[PDB]
Parts: C-alpha cells; sequence; structure tokens
C-alpha cells in the first residue's frame, strides 16, 4: 500500500552511536530515529524539530532554543522513557567531546570555551558554552558569530541524549542493537540485521506523527551485483522504487515498458572525487612485484606534474557513462569540492572566483570552466605534456616506467568495477601503457572496507588511488575543505597521512600552506564575501596541486518510483534533508510519470525560491 | 561527513 516503503540498502552500518560517529551509512538510519533541534522542509529551509522556537542575540554569539513539551524519549518497543529536557543537549556535547567524537571539528572551535576544555587548559565543563536554562530551554554560546550555526544542528553530534539512560547503558550505548539507544524521531527501529534487513515502524506518539505518511519502511540488503531484479521487484509491486541501469542486459525491454516513467534525480549534496595515497605503507593488494616498482610509484605520486597529468587524462564522462547513460553521463559531473553555486561572492559564483584564482596559478589552468554538468579537466594534449615534464624529473630520482597505480574496488558492485575499468582504459590510452598502468584490485565488500573506506589508520590504506566523497555538514565553504586540512582534517587519512607522524611530508607537499589558507579564511567572520573568497583560494590550491581530483556529485541518475516527488525533506547540508528521511515522504498508488515529475520539479523550483526568500526574511524575527 | 555506499 501507500503505507509501506519497500526498497534496498547497500551500506554496512557499524554503530548507532550518533554522538561519536557521523559516517552516512549510520546517520542515514539515525535520522529517522532521533530528532535534533531543527530539520528541513521540502524546500531546503530549516524548520522547527525538537525546538519549537529559537532566538539569536544581536552580536550573534548566543543561540537559545525552546523545546516543545511533548518531545519524548521512547524505547525501541515504543514505551515512553522520559520527556526530552534541555540538559540532554548538555549531556550530548560532553559525551561526544569526552569520547573524541568523529564529528568533533564541527563544535570544537565554535562553542565558547570548548577548545580549552578539549585541550585540558580548563577541565571545568561549566565554562563551556552550552547550558540548560531550564527544562525546556537550551542555550549555546559561541566563540565567534556563525551564520551557519543553525545548519550545524542538523548533525547528530548536536542531538540530545538522556544522561540516565546513557550512564546505565555505559559501554553498550549505541551499538547495533535497537535497544542500545532511545528514540525521539518519527520512527522506531523494529529490526536491524547486518547485511540483511532494516525495518522501521512509525512512532504513533511522536510529536509530529500526524505528518508521517509512511507507516512501515522495509529495506533489504542489496549487494549491487544484480542491478536487474530490482526492476522485477518493482514490477511485482514488492518495491516502491527501482534504479534503471542502461548498461544492464535487459535495458531494452525495461526502457520500452517504462519509457514514460523514467525520471532523473537532481545533483545533491555529495561531492565525489579521486585522490592519491602519497604515503602508502600497506602493500597487501597490489600487482607490483618488486621494490623498484613500489619505489617508483611512491615517488611518482609525490610529483606535482604527474598528479596533474593523471588529472588531465581522467575522463569523468566515461566513468559516469558506465553506470548511467552515455548521454546522461554528463548530468552528474562536478568539478569542485565546494559546489560551484554553493555560495555567491559579490557578483560572482563560488566556482567563478575559484577559476579566477586558478588561472593565476599557471597556464595549465587558462580558460578553466568549473561549471556543473561538464568536464572541466579532461584534455589529452595537456595530460601528455604534463607527463612529459613529469617523466624527465622522475628519471633523475631513479623511477622506472610504466608507473603502476593500484586502485581497490568493491568486487560485488558492478557500477564501481566497470567505472574504474573505464578509468583504466582511458588513462592507459591517453598517457600510454609504457608510461602508466592502472591495476584494478577487485575486493570483497568486507575486504575493501578493511583496507580502504573503513581502514582503521592512515597507514592501513592499501592503494595508490581511490574514489571517495564528502557530504556538506553546514552552510559554509569550509565544510567541504576542512576535512582535508593537515592539522586535524578527518579525511587527511585518505592521503595516507597522519597529522603527527608525517609532518615533513605534509610540508613537502604544501599541505601546510593549504591548512594556513583555511585558517586565514576562517578568521574572516565580519566580511562574509571575503571569507568566501579566501576559501575559494584554498579550493584553487587543492585543484591545482591535484592531490584531490573532483569528479561528480550524487544524484542525476535514472529510476522508476512510486514516491511522490519533492515531498521529502531537502537540504544542501546535514542529515535531515536527503532520500533517507521518510518523515515527509509520500507514496502514491500509480507509478510516477515523467510528465508528473517534470511538472512537479518546475513548481518545486518556483515554490522553493519563494519559500527560501520568505524564510530568510522571517529569520530576522528571531534576532531578538 | 563521509558519504554512503562508498
Ligand atoms: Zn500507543
Ligand atoms: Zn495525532
Ligand atoms: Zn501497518
Ligand atoms: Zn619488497
Ligand atoms: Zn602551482
Ligand atoms: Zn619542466
Ligand atoms: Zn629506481
Ligand atoms: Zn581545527
Ligand atoms: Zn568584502
Ligand atoms: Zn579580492
Ligand atoms: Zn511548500
Ligand atoms: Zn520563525
Amino acid at each position: 500500500d501507500t503505507k509501506t516503503y519497500s526498497s534496498t540498502f547497500s551500506g554496512n552500518p557499524t554503530t548507532f552511536n550518533y554522538l561519536l560517529d557521523y559516517y552516512a551509512d549510520n546517520t542515514a538510519i539515525i535520522t529517522n530515529l532521533v530528532d535534533g533541534l531543527l530539520e528541513n522542509d521540502n524546500h531546503g529551509n530549516l524548520v522547527p524539530s525538537l525546538a519549537e522556537d529559537w532566538s539569536v542575540s544581536s552580536d550573534g554569539l548566543t543561540y537559545t532554543y525552546k523545546l516543545r513539551k511533548d518531545a519524548k524519549w521512547f524505547t525501541a518497543d515504543g514505551e515512553e522513557y522520559s520527556p526530552v529536557k534541555a540538559q540532554d543537549f548538555v549531556t550530548g556535547i560532553k559525551y561526544a567531546v569526552d569520547n573524541k567524537s568523529q564529528a568533533i571539528d564541527l563544535i570544537q572551535n565554535s562553542i565558547k570555551g570548548l577548545n580549552d576544555y578539549i585541550t585540558g587548559a580548563d577541565s571545568d565543563f561549566s565554562k563551556v558554552g552550552v547550558k540548560a536554562i531550564d527544562d525546556q530551554t537550551v542555550e549555546y554560546t559561541l566563540a565567534r558569530p556563525e551564520p551557519y550555526w543553525n545548519s550545524k544542528t542538523t548533525n547528530s553530534i548536536l542531538f540530545p541524549v538522556n544522561e540516565e539512560f546513557l550512564n546505565s547503558k555505559g559501554k553498550d550505548f549505541g551499538t547495533l542493537s535497537p535497544d542500545s539507544i532511545l528514540y525521539s524521531g518519527p520512527y522506531l527501529l523494529k529490526d536491524f540485521t547486518s547485511k540483511s534487513s532494516i525495518e522501521y515502524v512509525k512512532n504513533p506518539h511522536y510529536y509530529d506523527h500526524d505528518k508521517v505518511s509512511i507507516e512501515h519502511v522495509k529495506l533489504a540488503y542489496f549487494d549491487g551485483s544484480d542491478q536487474e531484479l530490482t526492476i522485477r521487484n518493482f514490477e511485482s509491486g514488492a518495491y516502491s522504487i527501482a534504479g534503471v541501469y542502461p548498461n544492464s542486459s535487459n535495458f531494452a525491454k525495461t526502457k520500452e515498458k517504462y519509457k514514460d516513467n523514467i525520471v532523473y534525480s537532481l545533483q545533491d549534496k555529495t561531492s565525489w572525487y579521486f585522490n592519491f595515497n602519497v604515503n602508502r605503507k600497506a602493500y597487501n593488494h597490489t600487482s607490483k612485484t618488486t621494490d623498484e616498482q613500489k619505489k617508483s610509484t611512491e615517488t611518482a605520486v609525490l610529483n606535482k606534474n604527474f598528479r596533474q597529468a593523471v588529472n588531465f587524462a581522467l575522463d569523468r564522462t566515461a566513468y559516469s557513462a558506465q553506470s548511467n547513460g552515455e548521454e546522461a553521463a554528463s548530468k552528474t559531473l562536478l568539478n569542485t569540492l565546494v559546489p560551484p553555486t554553493f555560495v555567491q561572492v559579490g557578483d560572482k559564483t563560488f566556482g567563478e572566483v575559484v577559476a579566477s584564482k586558478l588561472v593565476n596559478y599557471g597556464t595549465e589552468w587558462s580558460g578553466i570552466n568549473l561549471a556543473d554538468a561538464q568536464d572541466a579537466y579532461f584534455n589529452k594534449e595537456k595530460a601528455q605534456a604534463k607527463f612529459a615534464e613529469a617523466k624527465k624529473e622522475l628519471t633523475s630520482q631513479g623511477v622506472t616506467f610504466p608507473i603502476h597505480l593500484d586502485v581497490a574496488v568493491d568486487q560485488t558492485s558492478k557500477n564501481a568495477v566497470t567505472g574504474m575499468n573505464s578509468v583504466k582504459q582511458t588513462l592507459e590510452s591517453v598517457l600510454g601503457s609504457d608510461n602508466i598502468v592502472i591495476d584494478v584490485q577487485q575486493l570483497s565488500t568486507d575486504d575493501f572496507n578493511n583496507v580502504a573506506f573503513l581502514a582503521p589508520t592512515a597507514a592501513d590504506r592499501d592503494y595508490d588511488f581511490n574514489f571517495d566523497g564528502w557530504v556538506g555538514d553546514y552552510q559554509d565553504p569550509s565544510t567541504y575543505l576542512n576535512p582535508f586540512n593537515a592539522e586535524d582534517g578527518f579525511y587527511l587519512k585518505i592521503f595516507g597521512l597522519d597529522a603527527k607522524e608525517d609532518k615533513e611530508k605534509i610540508t613537502s607537499l604544501g599541505l601546510d600552506t593549504y591548512t594556513k589558507m583555511l585558517k586565514d579564511a576562517d578568521r574572516e567572520n565580519k566580511d562574509v564575501a571575503k571569507r568566501y573568497e579566501k576559501y575559494a583560494e584554498a579550493q584553487a590550491w587543492m585543484i591545482d596541486n591535484s592531490l584531490i581530483m573532483s569528479a561528480m556529485s550524487s544524484g542525476g541518475t535514472a529510476s522508476v518510483t512510486k514516491v511522490t516527488p519533492f515531498t521529502r525533506g531537502y537540504s544542501l547540508v546535514g542529515i535531515k534533508g536527503d532520500g533517507n528521511n521518510y518523515k515527509y515522504m509520500k507514496l502514491q498508488k500509480d507509478t510516477v510519470t515523467t510528465k508528473q515529475f517534470e511538472e512537479a520539479k518546475s513548481k518545486w523550483e518556483q515554490e522553493s525560491k519563494k519559500a527560501i526568500e520568505k524564510a530568510q526574511k522571517e529569520a530576522e524575527k528571531h534576532v531578538k | 561527513f563521509p558519504p554512503q555506499s562508498v
């Protein structure tokens, strides 16, 4: 019926500890079970959640939230545990900070006194700027004004937690058991079974239950190997939605039956990219047979000309053409970590300012165009010219050619294997097989996670070259650039680098320069455009030095669905505005037509801009 | 934050 959403999930959640872990595989579940202060409407605005009202002081340093009194904690079986109280938000911050939360960078230098508490300069948590004024009133005091602070509250590190429940659970809080957490969101977790099934049930006593349409959400684990019978399960009526893959063995019959139902998503908040390992130590998944090969590859990835040569030879259209259509491949393309229209800088977009900083860095960037839905980088002649310069400097260091680059892939996901094999075919043909060889290491899902995506330390990452992403956490360009800073960036590990042990290689690469540019940008809090311009300079550094090679965004791909379009929560940042938030999602009996979808998108476009204007003006009513 | 399905 319209009350049951049935689909698939492909991630491997590892923990429901929403205060210590902020990997999306986990928070995509948590967002339906735990509410924060605010959430997102279907237009992208921030709207009340647990907080029914809020205020900010004139100096922008004090944010006060009023908790609605019918906000309650429930156990997994649905029984009420306790009303949510403002002290639960103080407990959340202290627990997340005392246990070195993965997401600690979002609050460490923003909440007043928190950095002094973290470093041990002052161990009195009463001096930290989070307080419970009474049971319904929580107050955050900041180190500096942050217009994006309210957007930060849609991340789970800023979610509340009951202190009595946390202390009695102790070590057993936030495991993979539904009984390891308390529930304050629209749904209860009926069942989780790893690599099998997820089931939600609507919470009848949730304060906003009258807005929750879908009563049951059933997700079955999907490897990504049989891209087919998801469409057959959609035909059966077993599934509410099914992706359609043009490179499947039956797309011909699938297209002619669903010709009027195939719809394409929008580009959303995930920024995808390729990156090098510049400090590889683990060598358990490699086609290299000798030290000379390993020494050669290690020196090559540290050469700027080599990285630019690979960057200019990587055809992003071909990589996207393997999963999506050969025509539809260009829809997903993205050339920056910060979306080019994420912010405006005077009369310029962010991407336009980045390109203006980029052209001043070298003639290899003249004419650069970082717009969406097109490949800014691919250029065979500049790739070959860069590699010729790289080849002459690497031979002086005793580097043998061809260079072997390892890239690890999930063997079971056919999209990833064929995509990485297209990068192999492109890079080997543009640069020459006598100059570079791409060795695609097909690993099991567990194995790939053990040595790449979920590798415990930076020295455990077993590759020379990888494909990863990042989701915006708050409304500021720093959210896409801070993760790669060499002081405390959470994603510094993907380069194989550790902030303490690898400081001379960090300086050798110029990552100290990049970190200082971000620190220089972060000090700008009165002139917001100047702040954006200085983050644009840092984005230009990352593009030019080619440790990161931006590729595409999520979304922009094809599917057939029974989900009524543009009803779910929507956001550019946070965990409360993506396709995993079922609260506002609505289902229909008939399959969505391309006519219905494109008309809804047009009106959603109009109504969102009108709604965003009104919410920006209404927000001034809260400055009291 | 780190992405899904990667
Ligand atoms: Zn009841
Ligand atoms: Zn009701
Ligand atoms: Zn039911
Ligand atoms: Zn050896
Ligand atoms: Zn340069
Ligand atoms: Zn030269
Ligand atoms: Zn040598
Ligand atoms: Zn920092
Ligand atoms: Zn200015
Ligand atoms: Zn300027
Ligand atoms: Zn509306
Ligand atoms: Zn208001």
